[PDB]
Order: structure tokens, then C-alpha cells, then sequence
């Protein structure tokens, strides 16, 4: 019985290293699994003692029986499974909300309140709501990289990219057309038969009684 | 006398006692959280201000109510910088005319410096806008506002360093914001129109006052008064001062340099500049102390975008995106806590759209990264700043099991192994051989495994023991307890660090606290005795169980901490950490990187093969904070790691100190004027938590440990690397931890393919090590992460695909008139200048525009010194007590010409552009010397400057000053005061290792033995330099450096007047070149033309009492910029044009025409690099453990020998010398001693024994581009070259400049070409005899007095392994 | 030799157990595992309790 | 020679560790 | 056979030392 004896011995040396570093690591005052749950359920949190558990899953549910409530113990788990899940193709990428992303675009233009702010609240609304902010994003900046402003950058990412082909612009709703942005005000025109954005129309204003003017770029 | 309030601001901004300053005047004032402040009895010696008249009528019509200091700051700068052109009568000496003058004269001279070295004529023209007087006064917006506040913080610096009399005071009017300095406080005044400015209300105008006022009606308050005042404290004044001269140096440095480009220039454009400062200040008065959450963005702003210059992958702009995010989400906090509109705060979001489309080129951005302290600092809070520590260090952490245990294995491995190839051999296991089997037959073959085999056996490391290793007893320096440090007082007596008027009671013990004054008091001092403190856990007594923190001085965040320990326990950590740092910190490389595209290919493909040619290495590095490291570590995890280190060290509980204690104290800040919110007298002794104080610290703390936390560090990387499979190499600066990884490629891949490659693998890293180190407590939070192709951490500098950027205004713009020295002394200031100029220099490649910042600062330190001298009564001027009439321009620039050397005071010498280690710098300050009265017409006044009057001085002052001359001038201010300190040593020291060290007898001693090392027959004082320093004598001089930076030492009337005198005998011999002269010395130098024989007079004339007739060698070396002259071989077309031009032994250079990186285009010589490396063409016995002083008689050893002949009686002399350090014989001794017997004494010793400089004191990309060839010098590439004075490695330094330099601003392209060659030259070239010093005579003195010194004396040498 | 026999089939089904619990295993940290250490030390050391030991009686660790 | 004796005692000592071990497992950790 | 009689008394040492370790928690 050499090979069956054999791999026994190393096993067991294994074992043995294995858990006398857990023993000494956490020793003498680790609260074992009775007295966890007596000193949890009569005080609502767990006792100032290390504790060992099963899996990091039965961490995140270590609470009261009574009522369930949220205690140091538990947070520490759901920070550790946030990190756990992690993936090296995504690791440190932008999150983007359609407010988010916005911002993102007024920070690289030129200028405040001109048809280029309103063009970019448009597609990243349209973007985030069909789930292609993050290509949507990639592709803005590879326009920039080859040498051209956030201006040019638009107006080709409306003609060309996917998501924005036979999309009708959005109706925004106004008091009157005094109430359009200043520097816009020279764009202005008459509403076309059917507009939509891979065209160069941005947006539809609909004045209180019913005068629609469309936004031209 | 000796110490005076600091010149520059250092000390964090704390605004606590002025909330009782208002009190005791009847104002209203909120700064200070602390509730003990609203109620308490004003301390007297504030409460007694109130009474000053003049203080009474400056607050007349103005109102009850006052405003912080920031939301003044915007109109405070705004004022000043308009208003300070109406004070001119003010400041009227600093003769601000004289300034411009003299910095434009020093350009033209060096400009006619450089033409001549380099060999072409008219390779730096004239910009005739930047060379007239009206530039700098008409264009720079700083300049007034500078010179003004120059003056007003001189004044305010006599004021606060005056004890305090109630008649001291000063003031300034103006058209708006007046001023008052009283005891420690400045006061603001402003008028009330200019802060409403057409608004509803105060509050309305400026938001962030709604935290004071939260919604009153303020105007019955503000009706009847017309000015609003701010209170706040001396130091917001220096800040201020400070800000004024940074934007100055700034705005004048960019430009400069953009009249010299005008088409590239690696400065940001003055547009950028202009409206970064403006939003800025707008952001600080809107938000106060907050808007520094958002200008604290400026530097991951500008790497971020730097970061996007490479070949495109979407990964690229990543961080740039993350900081665009993280920066807007401070701004919507800040809006809803101050309820601000959004058409009220536009200054923010210009401040982040002003950094983004600017395009700049990865130069200019790393330039700009430098501003980041040119707005100021903020208010701090204790109470603030400790929720943060608080929190971090009380959290609950959740840990595997198995990633701990894996990393403890891999830490005794890397134990292992470094022995092993150290030792060749395993050591000395004591653990059973059975429960490991992989290691055991390794073990009984004296082979070690493999790396690749590692990982699979891991778990057989826990069960290995051994013998101890490193001992105890020695450590190398042992004067690192002599240093300076700040501890805590004793926990009887914890109150006494409080007001008594605050505080409420008077505390029953009151308390000495600094390290130079309790090192000096403890009687004893064993370094066993501290090791027995340890072991016995004498700490735990309740006299040993307090801490405190201090906060730090010139940041942005809500304020870092560094703690402090009482004495006694601070000298357990300093010998824990110094142990460590000699013995086992040696097994972990903490610094193996270096930058991978600098690299050889066959050293890259060895390094990256996991295993052991048609490979491609490509490498990607990515970034990690180790500051957030030290709160997170928790004792499950340590306990087995300072466990193991015990055993290596054989003692017991000496490294668990810090667990062990540091849970049982009190934390808290030591604020004089806020303490603890809720200790009263009866609670005294066990105070209960607040939100100041807190008990239970699990962590650590910022220093205390440092050195294990580094190799645990370590262990985890290795622990990644053996996981993946993958080679990595990481480095660690202060506080980043960089980390490349190294990916292999078939030779036909595409660019794209290993660039999206490359990342993804350090990816992969990336993501193995957050789970590794989250499992160990400590969390990686990705956001700031980033993970790229080409930039890099390496040394303090940055590199983008092997290609430095420049960082010169980082050290460039805090030049400024005074320096922290004693007395205010002015070679300390031109001194400190010339230094930061050397540095500013080898961080750029623009030379002119930082040149003319230091100039105008030496002759405005002369100036400002000459009329308002703190050491003297208030108006003096020291030039009339001197000289009976005022010194004029001429005379001011004589003294700024002259070397220091020859007792000048000129500290800016040319020819530290090109190397700053000048082999002679008595002949390199003779070259400059005879140029610069050449370019001033005045060259018959040469013989008469150089010709001064030889004091009086010993064999020791020349022992100390090898190189130098006897001339009084060129001597420092401290070795006056250095017999002072001694005194105070031998009257308030109880301490028996520097009773023992400074014996009855010491100064005989000294002058007998710098008498005889001068005793040889040809004297060599370089050889006598390096034998002082390693006797005892050497010793005492380096104890005697340590302490003097102290007070009450130092310091102890008749102090000022000794004091006074000689500053007014160092002006005389400064400032006046008739009165020293001797005619016979310019009658017989006048002979000489060549610069060597003149030094060699000088030094014969300057020394002749203590030579006696004997002759001196091994000084006196050529300058090369006189040996060696530039002459062009072959220009391209392209460089005739632009530099104006028309038309043996010798070495060659070139430019080599083949570029491997560019950004960010190939047009400058900077911006490029290539394949080349010129400057890397330039013992039978040893102990484990050497200590110092073995060391050092290995060294004397090995210098006498070599100096003396073989057939002479050498052991004789040796003894004397050897028996005062360690107690070897003789003859043991040579068989440590390496190879000798090749070399002559005069040559070989300034190479052998020298100190050199291994490259250009430029930016190293000029060097990968520069062919550099030593062969064609003919009979000196060893006959008579081992014979010559010409040094072989310093000829490569030379070249190197000289390309960098000649190309630093033409316009390169693809079809240019460079080559030259330097030519030798007849006149200072010598060939210097072999010859051998001479001892006629053994030293005859008793140096064997120190047996007790384990500071001096080695009792028992080789107790390590022989090895 | 079946006596062996059953008892290696018993020992290798424990240990195998064993190893893959430990490889789910996961803990967390408290505050009385520092103190009660350096209580211990010093009990080892000299055979009393620490001096002022009334905080490690707040701590639950001297006993 | 008096190891293979040893031997064949020891394993039940063995056993009997290994019983004691998976009974302590069920009082320390913690699995609701 | 010599070398698995001494490796199994070895580790019989080393799991009552960790047996005792256990027993103090318990
Ligand atoms: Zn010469």
C-alpha cells in the first residue's frame, strides 16, 4: 500500500500546516458558533470577537432573527463581494449615466448654450436608453484622438453611428420662442416633412399654442 | 538671537485662538468647532491687546460683525496687485531699478559665456523686447504686489519675533484693504460696498457665509459702519507673501521663454496661466476651505491628460474620464450645502474646461502640474480631521484565510532564496525532515528549486525553522537617536500640552519634550539596555501609554497626521526599524525597476522569459497609492509576520511593540487651544470619547512600521507573479507603488495587436492583486487606478515611452530673497539660491529665463539685508556703520562676481550647466573670474581681486577645508558659533557615550593629529581629509553636526553683540577690495598666464604658515572648459542658417541619426530618444556583518598603505591610527584588504579615492542620442595616460553638454546632422611624477581612550560569519 | 491489515473533506484579539497581571 | 523495526484526531 | 518502509500539539 499510504502523508501534512495557522491566527478569544448567535439575536450586533464562517455568503447574511437589519459585519462582506466582482476586461471603466455622460461632452465644448449643448443632451439620452453609452463614448473619443474638435466629433457621430439611424427627434416644451437660448435663436427654421437626426435636425419646439420650430445644425 | 520667525510658510493654517482675540475686542467670530471656546476666560496674554491704542483706533466705523479669511482672499489679491504701484516711497530702498539691471547684465554675460565655450559666434541673438528695462514692471502683473509684501513681511517678521509689548505693532493703508499686525495676528479691513456689490444681502452676494449667519437680518449690523474686518493669524500672512512671489517667478519664467520659442516653448501659454489664477481665486471665495476639494484636481488632471499621446486604444482615455466624473460629483455636493444656483457657480466649471481643451503637449502639461500650491492652503480642524482616522481604524474587515497563509509562505521563501544565492549554501535547518519532502531532498543536495516549481510545493514553507541570523548586538550608524525628533510627554502629565484658561483647570502635573535635549539628559543609554525594555514589556507600565498626533503643513486635503510616541518608547522604534533595515529589509528589492524602453533587448528577453532569439517585449505598468496602506492593517494578519522576524532576530516580542500598545492609549491632537471637547477635572483621568478624542486604535499609524509593511508588500507582488505567471518588476517613490509588467511576442505582430495586448495582461495583474491585497484588508479602489502603455513613476520624474518631461518650476518657483539660516546670514540666502538654480537647470532645457529669476533674487537679498537686517535696531543700514557713505552699484556687482572660493559671494558658476561634482573648484572660479571682468571691460582689476590678505588660521581649519584658501571672507557663519555648542555639551550633558566621546582632553587631541597627518614631507591634504574624517576626531565633528540645529544649545546679551560684530567684519571684507590687498603676492602673480600655475602660487602663499617650507601635491587639477576646446567638424544645412554662420588628440562626438520614440514630434532635440548609452562604457575575505568602524579601518588601511612605499615601516604607523577603532592586529587585517599595487600616488589617488559625477547635469534624453568615442586622444586612451592630468569619464560629461546645449532651441528635422570633436590643448596640460609621502615620525598620542564607545569602538570585529 | 484497511478509508475521506472546506473558509476581525496577546505576553513574561489592567477588563480579555 | 509496530498504532490515534477535528469544525464555524 | 512509519509519527506529534491549540477555543 505505498501509493495509498503515501498520499495520505502528504495530505495530512497539508491539513495539518493549513489549519494550525487559522488556529494561531485568530486564537483564544474567536466566539464559537452558540455564543455568536445567543450574544446576535439578544443585542442586534455581533460580538467585538473574530468569528469564522462558513463562506463569504453566509457573512453577507449574518443578521438578527427578529428583524433585518444592516450591521459592520455585513458591510465589510458586500465591500469584499463588489471586489470579487471585478473582471479584467472592464477594470477601472467609465460608468455612465445619460446626465453623466452629458457633462462629459459640455466639458470638451466650446462656448455655453450654443446648438452643440442641446445636440449633446439629445444623443447621450438616446444612447444610454438603447445600452450604447460605452461605445457610444469609445467612438467620440477615436474622433478625437485623429485630430479633430468636439464640434466636428458630433456631427459626425449623428450621421454615422447606429443608434441614431431613423431616430425622430425629441419635442421639447416652451412658453414662447423667447425662451430658446440666445446664441440658438439664429438656427430656427420650419418643421420638414419627417425629420430625424442622421439629417442634422436636433430637436422640435412646441410653443404653449401650438408653433413647433425645428433645430437645424 | 539665534532663531527668528520663519521665513516661508511651515506650519499647518490653524485659526482657533483667533475666536478669542474677537471675544476680548467685542467682535463676533465662529472659526473654531470646539464648544470649551464659546465660554472659557480669555488667556491674559490675549485678553491684554484689548488695551492698545493704536489697535482701538484702526477698528473705528467698522462693524460688529466680521467675515473668514477666504471669502476676503479673491479681493485681498485682487487689491494688492492694483493698488501697490502708490506705495513706491514705501519701498524706495530695494532700489527696484538696480534689480532689473543687474539680472539683464548677468544674462548678457553668460550669453557671451556660452558663445565663447561653445565655438560659434551668434547662436543666441537678441530679443530686444525681453532685454529692455520696462519690461518686467509693465508686463508682469505680479511685480509691485511682490516687492511690497517683500517689505511688509520683513516688518511683520520683527513684529511677531518681539515678545510681545503693546507698542509693537505695524500697519499698511491703502485705497482698499487695510492692515494691522499686532502679538500673532494680522487683521483685514475692508469696505463694506465692495463685498455687497449691488446684492439683496451679505448673504445673497456670498453664499458660503450662510454657515456663520444661517438666514438673519444682518443689516441693522452693517448700516451705520462702513468697513467689514476679518481676523487671522501670522501665518495666513506668509501665505499670502508666499503666493505673491510663486506667480511672480512663474509668469516672468513663461514669459521669457515664449519670447526665446515663440513656435514651441515647454511652458504653458500665458493665456492658460491668466485664467487659472482668476478662477481659482473666484472658486476659493465662493466655497472657502471647501474649493480646495476642487482645485486639488489640478495633478490627476494634467497626468490624465498626458496619459492620451500614444497610439489610440480606448483604454487610453479611461482616467480622463473617471477624473471628469469624479470632479463634477464634488461640485453637486457642494451646491446643495451651500444652496447654490447654477448661474452662480461658473467659475467651477471654467476652472475644469480651461484644463481639458486647452491643448497642450505632454511637456507643457507636466509643467503645469506644478501649480498646484499657487492658491494657498486651508483651514484645518482637528475634529475633521480625526473622523476620518477614526473611522478607517475602528472598521471590522473581513479575511481569507488562504490568502494570508499563502502570502506568510511566500515571504519565508524569498527569506530562503536570498541567502541561499548570497551564501551559496542553505542555512542551518532545526525542523523535522519529514514533514516537508519537496525541500527535503534539495536540502540534502545543497540545491535550491526552481521558480517555475514553486508554486506547487508552496505549503511545505510553513514547517521550516532554522537558526537565528542577524544579530542583535550591532547595528551599522548608531546616530540616528542623536537625531532630531518630537515626542509626547509622559501620561501623568498628558493635560500640560493644553491652555490652562481653555482647559478650565489646572492640571496637577505639569511637565522638557524634544530628542537632542532628552538624549543628552538620559544617564545611561546601553543598546542592550533599550533591546531589555522590549523583552520585558517594561512599555506596558502606565507611565508609557500615551500618543498624540500633529498634523502636516502645506497640503490640500481636511489633514494628514503623524504621530508621536513618548522618549522612551520612540527609541524602541528607532532601533526595531534601523535592525531591520540592516538585516532582513536587504531581501526584498522595493526599487528593481527601471524604465523598460532605456533598456538593452538581450536584457529585456532574459528578464521576461518565464522559464530561463525572435521574441518582442512589451511592457504596461500601472499605479498604486501605498498611503492608505497603514490604517488598514489589522493583527490577524500581522501576527505571524512579526512572529517569524523574532525568530530571525533570536529576541522576543521586540516587534510586536506597536500592536501592543499602541490599543491602550488615548488618541488625540495637541492643539494649545482645543482640547479634548469633554475632560473636565474628575473626568481627567479616564476621559470619555467626544469628537475630538477617541479610544482603540486598530491599525497602524503613518511611520511607525514602515519598513515590514514594504516587505509584506513585496510578498504579496511575488505571490501575484508565481499566480499568473507573469514578470513583473515594481518600484516604490514616497508614497506611489508602480508596477510593469512584461508580455513576449513572435516578431511578426502587429503595432495595435501588442499595444491592446500589453494592457490587457497588466490587467489581468491589476485584478489579481485588488482580490489579493482585499482579502488582506487593504483596498485598491480601481477609480484611481489607471492602467497604461507609456507613462511611468521612476525616479522623482515622469516618462512617457522612455521620454523624461520636464518638471523645472516645481523647484524654480519657490526662489526667493531669504532662506532659513542663522542670524538671517547672507551666503545662507545666496547659498540656498545657488542651489535651487543647479537643480532648477538639470530639469529643463530652457537656460536663460530661469537664470534671470536668480540673479534678481541675489542682488534683492544684498538690498533688502542692507536696510532691514533683524538682527539689528529697526532702521540701521549696516553699509554706513561699515564704510562711513552707501555702497554703490559697481561695488554690489564686484562682490556678486567674485567665487566664494576667493571670498566673494558668488554662488552661480557657468559651469555647473554642463556637471554639477567640479573636480578644483579654485581654477574653474579663476576661468570664471578672469571671463566676467574680460565682458566688463575692467580687465586690469584681475591680480587686485584675486590678491587678498591671508588670515590666521591652524592645521585643522585646513584639514576640514582641503581644497580651499586661508582668506576670512569665504568661511561660514556656524564654525563661529561651533565652540559655543561644544561648551553647552560639557555643562548640560549627562549622557556617559558623549561624556565619554567629548573627555577632558579632546581638543589637544584633535590638534595634535591634524598636526601630524601634515607632517609628511610633499603634504597631501586631500589624503589627510579622508584619514581625519574616520578617527575619532571625525566623529566628533559629525556628533557636533547633528546637534546644532537645536535651541538652548545653541543659543547660550552678550550673544547679540558677538553676533553683531562679526556681520559687520564679514560686510567690510566683503564689500571692500582696497582694504585687503597684498602688493608683494599681485607683483609676483602677475607673471602667470596660465590658470594652474596661479592656483598653485595661491595655494603655496595662502597656507605657508602651516606648510613650513614643504611643498603640496594632489590638489590643483585643469578646468576643462580651459583644457578643452569645441571645434565644429560638420554641420547640416538646415543649422548654418539658423546659427548665422558663412563659409593629434582630440575626442569625438555625434548625433545619432536613428529615432526610436518621439513626442510629440521629432523636431527638438528633447523630445526624442535613440539606442545609445555613452556613460555606461564609464578582496580575499568579507564579513556578513561589517560594522562602521570596521569598516572605516579597512579604509585607512587601504589609503595608507597605498600612499606610503613598500619598503618603509608601514605597521607602525598603522597601529596608532587602528587601536582607536577596532581591536584586530595587524596582521588580520590585510587579508580583507582588496587588490593594490597598481597606480600613481598623485594621479591615481583623485580617481581611486575621488568623488566624480557620472553624467551632464541635463536631461537625459540628449545622451540615447549621442556617439561618444575616447579612442582617437592618441597616447592618452596607461603610457602617460595613467601619467596626465586629463580624467577620461569627465570628457563624456563635457560632450554631452555641449550638444545639448548648442541644440537646445534650433528647429531639428529628419535630414539634420551634428558632429564635433574637443580638442586638447598644450598650456594646462602636466605630467605629474609618481611620488610618495614621507612619514618621518609615529604618531605620539594615546588614542585608545574610547574601549567604552560602542559609538567609536568595535570591541569584538568578525563575530558575524568570515564568509 | 483490514483493521488498516478500514481506517485509511476512514482518514482519507476526513482529510479530503477537510481540504475543500478550508478552501471556502472566511473570517472577521474583532477588537480583542491585540489585547488579550499582550496580556498573555506579559502574564508568560512574569507571572502577574499587567499594572492599571482595569482596560483590559473593559476590553473582556483579563481573565 | 519497532516503527512499522508504531505504525500500525499510531493510525488509530490518527483516526481519532481526525474525529475529534471534524467535531470541532461543527462548534466553531459558523453556517445559518 | 521505515520512512512512513517515522513521517506518520511525526504528523501524529504535530496533530495533538494542534488538537490542544483547538481545545482552548472549545
Ligand atoms: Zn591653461
Amino acid at each position: 500500500m505505498g501509493r495509498t499510504l503515501e498520499a495520505i502523508s502528504k495530505g495530512m501534512s497539508e491539513m495539518l500546516a493549513k489549519y494550525d495557522h487559522l488556529v494561531i491566527s485568530t486564537g483564544r478569544t474567536t466566539a464559537p458558533a452558540a455564543a455568536f448567535d445567543a450574544y446576535l439575536n439578544e443585542h442586534g450586533v455581533p460580538p467585538p470577537q473574530p468569528a469564522i464562517f462558513k463562506d463569504l455568503g453566509v457573512a453577507q447574511q449574518a443578521c438578527s432573527k427578529g428583524t433585518m437589519v444592516k450591521n459592520a459585519t455585513t458591510d465589510a462582506a458586500d465591500k469584499m463581494s463588489k471586489v470579487l466582482e471585478l473582471s479584467e476586461e472592464t477594470f477601472s471603466k467609465p460608468n455612465l449615466s445619460a446626465k453623466d455622460l452629458a457633462l462629459l461632452l459640455f466639458t470638451h465644448l466650446p462656448g455655453n448654450n450654443t446648438p452643440f449643448h442641446i445636440l449633446a443632451q439629445v444623443l447621450s439620452k438616446i444612447a444610454y436608453k438603447s445600452g450604447k453609452s460605452g461605445a457610444f463614448l469609445d467612438a467620440f473619443h477615436q474622433i478625437l484622438s485623429e485630430g479633430e474638435n468636439a464640434q466636428a466629433a458630433l456631427t459626425r457621430l449623428s450621421r454615422t453611428f447606429d443608434a441614431f439611424l431613423g431616430v425622430v427627434p425629441p419635442v421639447i416644451r416652451v412658453k414662447n420662442f423667447q425662451t430658446v437660448p440666445r446664441p440658438c435663436q439664429k438656427s430656427l427654421r420650419a418643421v420638414p416633412p419627417n425629420p430625424t437626426i442622421d439629417k442634422g435636425w436636433v430637436c422640435v419646439y412646441s410653443s404653449e399654442q401650438g408653433e413647433t420650430r425645428a433645430l437645424k445644425i | 538671537p539665534t532663531q527668528y520667525p520663519d521665513a516661508r510658510l511651515s506650519s499647518p493654517i490653524i485659526l482657533d485662538q483667533c475666536d478669542l482675540l474677537a471675544r476680548s475686542l467685542g467682535l463676533y467670530s465662529h472659526y473654531s468647532h470646539n464648544p470649551k471656546l464659546r465660554n472659557c476666560r480669555i488667556p491674559h496674554h490675549i485678553y491684554r491687546l484689548r488695551n492698545s491704542t493704536a489697535l482701538k483706533t484702526f477698528l473705528q466705523n467698522c462693524s460688529i460683525l466680521t467675515v473668514p479669511f477666504h471669502s476676503i482672499w479673491d479681493h485681498i489679491l485682487t487689491s494688492i496687485q492694483y493698488d501697490a504701484i502708490n506705495h513706491v516711497d514705501d519701498f524706495k530702498y530695494l532700489l527696484p531699478s538696480e534689480l532689473v539691471k543687474y539680472a539683464n547684465w548677468d544674462n548678457e554675460f553668460l550669453k557671451a559665456y556660452l558663445n565663447k565655450i561653445l565655438g560659434l559666434d551668434h547662436v543666441f541673438s537678441a530679443s530686444a523686447r525681453s532685454q529692455c528695462e520696462d519690461f518686467s514692471p509693465k508686463e508682469n502683473p505680479y511685480y509691485w504686489g511682490m516687492l511690497l509684501l517683500v517689505h511688509l513681511s520683513q516688518l511683520a517678521r520683527r513684529i511677531k519675533g518681539q515678545r510681545g509689548s503693546l507698542r509693537s505693532n505695524w500697519k499698511f493703508i491703502g485705497t482698499d484693504l487695510e492692515l494691522f499686525g499686532i502679538a500673532d495676528f494680522v487683521i483685514f479691513k475692508v469696505p463694506v460696498k465692495t463685498i455687497i456689490r449691488n446684492a439683496v444681502s451679505l448673504q445673497a452676494s456670498k453664499p458660503g457665509l450662510r454657515i456663520w449667519y444661517r438666514d438673519q437680518n444682518l443689516t441693522p449690523y452693517l448700516c451705520d459702519d462702513e468697513f467689514i474686518v476679518s481676523v487671522a493669524s501670522y501665518e495666513c500672512f506668509i501665505m499670502i507673501k508666499d503666493v505673491f512671489i510663486e506667480r511672480y517667478n512663474t509668469w516672468e519664467i513663461c514669459a521669457r521663454a515664449w519670447l526665446e520659442d515663440s513656435d514651441g516653448a515647454d511652458y504653458p501659454p500665458l493665456d492658460v496661466l491668466g485664467e487659472l489664477y482668476n478662477q481659482g481665486d473666484q472658486i476659493i471665495a465662493m466655497y472657502l476651505e471647501d474649493g480646495f476639494k476642487l482645485i486639488k484636481h489640478l495633478e490627476p488632471l494634467c497626468v490624465s491628460c498626458i496619459q492620451t499621446h500614444g497610439i489610440f486604444t480606448p483604454r487610453k482615455y479611461w482616467f480622463q474620464s473617471q477624473m471628469i466624473k469624479s470632479y463634477y460629483d464634488e461640485l453637486h455636493d457642494l451646491n446643495l450645502k451651500l444652496q447654490i444656483s447654477d448661474n452662480k457657480a461658473e467659475c467651477a466649471q471654467n476652472f475644469i474646461k480651461t484644463i481639458v481643451q486647452a491643448k497642450l503637449t505632454p511637456q507643457q502639461y507636466c509643467e503645469l502640474f506644478s501649480l498646484q500650491k499657487h492658491w494657498g492652503h486651508p483651514v484645518l480642524y482637528n475634529d475633521v480631521a480625526l473622523d476620518k482616522v477614526k473611522k478607517h481604524a475602528q472598521s471590522t474587515k473581513i479575511l481569507k484565510p488562504k490568502v494570508m497563509f499563502e502570502t506568510f509562505c511566500v515571504f519565508k521563501f524569498i527569506v530562503a532564496k536570498n541567502h541561499y544565492h548570497s551564501q551559496g549554501s542553505w542555512y542551518k535547518t532545526t525542523h523535522d525532515l519529514h514533514l516537508t519532502p519537496y525541500l527535503r531532498q534539495h536540502i540534502v543536495s545543497n540545491s535550491f528549486p526552481s521558480q517555475a516549481e514553486i508554486y506547487q510545493h508552496l505549503w511545505e514553507w510553513y514547517f521550516v525553522e532554522h537558526e537565528p541570523l542577524f544579530s542583535t548586538k550591532i547595528i551599522s550608524d548608531l546616530s540616528i537617536f542623536i537625531k532630531d525628533r518630537a515626542t509626547a510627554v509622559n501620561q501623568e502629565c498628558w493635560d500640560s500640552v493644553f491652555d490652562r484658561s481653555v482647559l478650565g483647570y489646572n492640571p496637577p502635573v505639569r511637565f522638557s519634550k524634544r530628542v537632542p535635549e532628552q538624549f543628552l539628559g538620559q544617564a545611561d543609554f546601553s543598546l542592550n539596555q533599550i533591546l531589555e525594555f522590549a523583552e520585558k514589556l517594561e512599555y506596558l507600565a502606565p507611565s508609557y501609554r500615551n500618543f498624540s498626533f500633529s498634523l502636516k503643513e502645506k497640503e490640500l486635503n481636511i489633514g494628514r497626521t503623524f504621530g508621536k510616541l513618548p522618549y522612551r518608547v520612540r527609541n524602541v522604534q528607532t532601533l526595531a526599524e534601523a535592525l531591520l533595515a540592516d538585516g532582513l529589509a536587504k531581501a526584498f528589492p522595493s526599487n528593481m525597476m527601471v524604465v523598460t524602453e532605456r533598456e538593452q533587448k538581450e536584457a529585456l528577453l532574459h528578464q521576461a522569459s518565464w522559464h530561463h532569439e525572435n521574441a518582442i517585449v512589451r511592457g504596461a505598468s500601472f499605479v498604486t497609492d501605498l498611503e492608505k496602506y497603514n490604517l488598514a492593517f489589522r493583527y490577524e494578519f500581522t501576527r505571524h509576520f512579526i512572529d517569524y522576524c523574532n525568530r530571525c532576530y533570536g529576541v522576543k516580542n521586540l516587534f510586536d511593540w506597536m500592536h501592543f500598545l499602541i490599543p491602550l492609549c488615548y488618541m488625540h491632537v495637541s492643539d494649545f487651544y482645543s482640547p479634548p471637547h469633554c475632560v473636565t477635572e474628575d473626568n481627567r483621568n479616564n476621559p470619555p470619547d467626544c469628537a475630538n478624542a477617541y479610544h482603540y486604535h486598530l491599525g497602524g499609524i503613518e511611520g511607525l512600521q514602515q519598513k515590514l509593511w514594504t516587505c509584506i508588500s513585496c510578498a504579496q507582488i511575488t505571490l501575484v507573479e508565481l499566480k499568473t505567471k507573469l514578470k513583473l518588476k515594481s518600484s516604490v517613490m514616497g508614497d506611489n507603488q508602480c508596477i510593469t509588467t512584461l508580455s513576449l511576442f513572435p516578431i511578426d505582430a502587429p503595432n495595435d495587436y501588442q499595444e491592446n495586448e500589453a494592457e490587457l495582461n497588466a490587467a489581468r495583474v491589476a485584478v489579481e492583486l485588488a482580490i489579493t491585497t482585499g482579502y488582506s484588508g487593504i483596498f485598491l479602489k480601481p477609480e484611481e487606478t489607471f492602467v497604461h502603455s507609456g507613462f511611468i513613476y521612476f525616479g522623482k520624474k515622469q516618462y512617457l515611452n522612455g521620454v523624461q518631461l520636464p518638471q523645472s518650476l516645481k523647484t524654480m518657483a519657490r526662489c526667493g530673497p531669504l532662506s532659513d539660516s542663522i542670524f538671517d546670514d547672507l551666503q545662507g540666502s545666496l547659498a540656498s539660491i545657488g542651489t535651487s538654480f543647479e537643480r532648477g537647470t538639470s530639469e529643463t532645457r530652457h537656460i536663460f529665463p530661469s537664470r534671470w529669476i536668480a540673479s534678481f533674487h541675489s542682488m534683492l537679498a544684498i538690498n533688502l539685508l542692507n536696510q532691514n537686517h533683524l538682527g539689528f535696531p529697526l532702521g540701521f543700514n549696516i553699509d554706513i556703520s561699515c564704510f562711513k557713505k552707501p555702497l554703490t552699484f559697481s561695488e554690489k556687482l564686484i562682490a556678486l562676481i567674485t567665487p566664494q572660493v576667493l571670498g566673494g559671494l558668488s554662488f552661480l558658476n557657468p559651469e555647473k550647466l554642463f556637471y554639477r561634482n567640479i573636480s578644483d573648484p579654485l581654477t574653474s572660479g579663476l576661468f570664471q573670474l578672469k571671463n566676467a571682468l574680460e565682458f566688463l571691460e575692467k580687465e586690469e582689476l584681475f591680480y587686485i581681486l584675486i590678491s587678498k590678505k591671508p588670515g590666521l588660521a591652524d592645521a585643522s581649519d585646513f584639514v576640514m577645508n582641503p581644497l580651499g584658501l586661508n582668506v576670512p571672507g569665504s568661511k561660514e557663519i556656524i564654525t563661529f558659533l561651533r565652540q559655543t555648542v561644544r561648551e553647552n555639551i560639557t555643562i548640560t550633558s549627562q549622557n556617559r557615550i558623549i561624556n565619554s566621546l567629548f573627555h577632558i582632553g579632546s581638543d589637544l587631541e584633535d590638534q595634535r593629529v591634524c598636526e601630524w597627518l601634515l607632517s609628511s614631507n610633499p603634504v597631501m591634504s586631500r589624503f589627510a581629509a579622508d584619514i581625519f574624517s574616520r578617527t575619532p576626531s571625525g566623529k566628533r565633528l559629525q556628533v557636533l553636526g547633528y546637534l546644532e540645529g537645536t535651541r538652548t544649545l545653541l543659543a547660550s546679551g552678550t550673544m547679540l553683540m558677538k553676533l553683531r560684530e562679526l556681520t559687520r567684519n564679514r560686510w567690510k571684507s566683503w564689500f571692500s577690495y582696497i582694504d585687503a590687498l597684498d602688493d608683494d603676492l599681485s607683483e609676483s602673480l602677475e607673471k602667470f598666464t596660465c590658470t594652474v600655475d596661479v592656483a598653485n602660487f595661491l595655494r603655496a602663499y595662502s597656507w605657508s604658515d602651516v606648510l613650513k617650507g614643504k611643498r603640496l601635491i594632489g590638489a590643483t587639477l585643469p578646468c576643462l572648459l580651459e583644457q578643452f576646446e569645441v571645434k565644429w567638424i560638420n554641420l547640416s544645412e538646415d543649422l548654418r542658417e539658423q546659427f548665422n554662420l558663412s563659409s593629434l588628440n582630440y575626442v569625438s562626438c555625434a548625433l545619432d541619426r536613428k529615432v526610436v520614440q518621439k513626442h510629440p514630434s521629432v523636431n527638438r532635440l528633447a523630445w526624442t530618444i535613440g539606442n545609445r548609452a555613452p556613460y555606461i562604457g564609464s578582496p580575499p575575505l568579507r564579513v556578513n556583518c561589517p560594522s562602521a568602524a570596521l569598516k572605516e579601518a579597512i579604509e585607512m588601511v587601504s589609503r595608507l598603505l597605498w600612499v606610503t612605499q613598500g619598503t618603509a615601516d608601514r605597521e607602525k604607523l598603522l597601529i596608532p591610527l587602528l587601536n582607536s577603532r577596532v581591536n584586530l592586529d595587524y596582521q588580520t587585517v590585510l587579508n580583507f584588504l582588496p587588490t593594490h599595487y597598481s597606480g600613481n600616488i598623485v594621479h591615481r589617488y583623485n580617481d581611486q579615492y575621488g568623488q566624480h559625477s557620472f553624467m551632464a547635469n541635463r536631461m537625459s534624453n540628449t545622451s540615447t542620442r549621442a556617439i561618444i568615442s575616447t579612442n582617437t586622444l592618441g597616447k592618452y586612451a596607461g603610457q602617460a595616460a595613467i601619467d596626465s592630468n586629463i580624467i577620461f569619464q569627465n570628457t563624456i560629461n563635457l560632450g554631452v553638454a555641449v550638444l545639448d546645449i548648442a541644440l537646445s532651441l534650433a528647429k531639428l528635422s529628419s535630414a539634420s546632422n551634428v558632429t564635433f570633436r574637443l580638442m586638447l590643448n598644450k598650456c594646462c596640460t602636466r605630467h605629474v611624477p609618481s611620488e610618495y609621502l614621507y612619514f618621518d615620525k609615529p604618531l605620539d598620542v594615546d588614542l585608545n581612550k574610547y574601549m567604552d564607545n560602542e559609538l567609536v569602538y568595535d570591541n569584538d570585529p568578525l563575530c558575524s560569519g568570515i564568509k
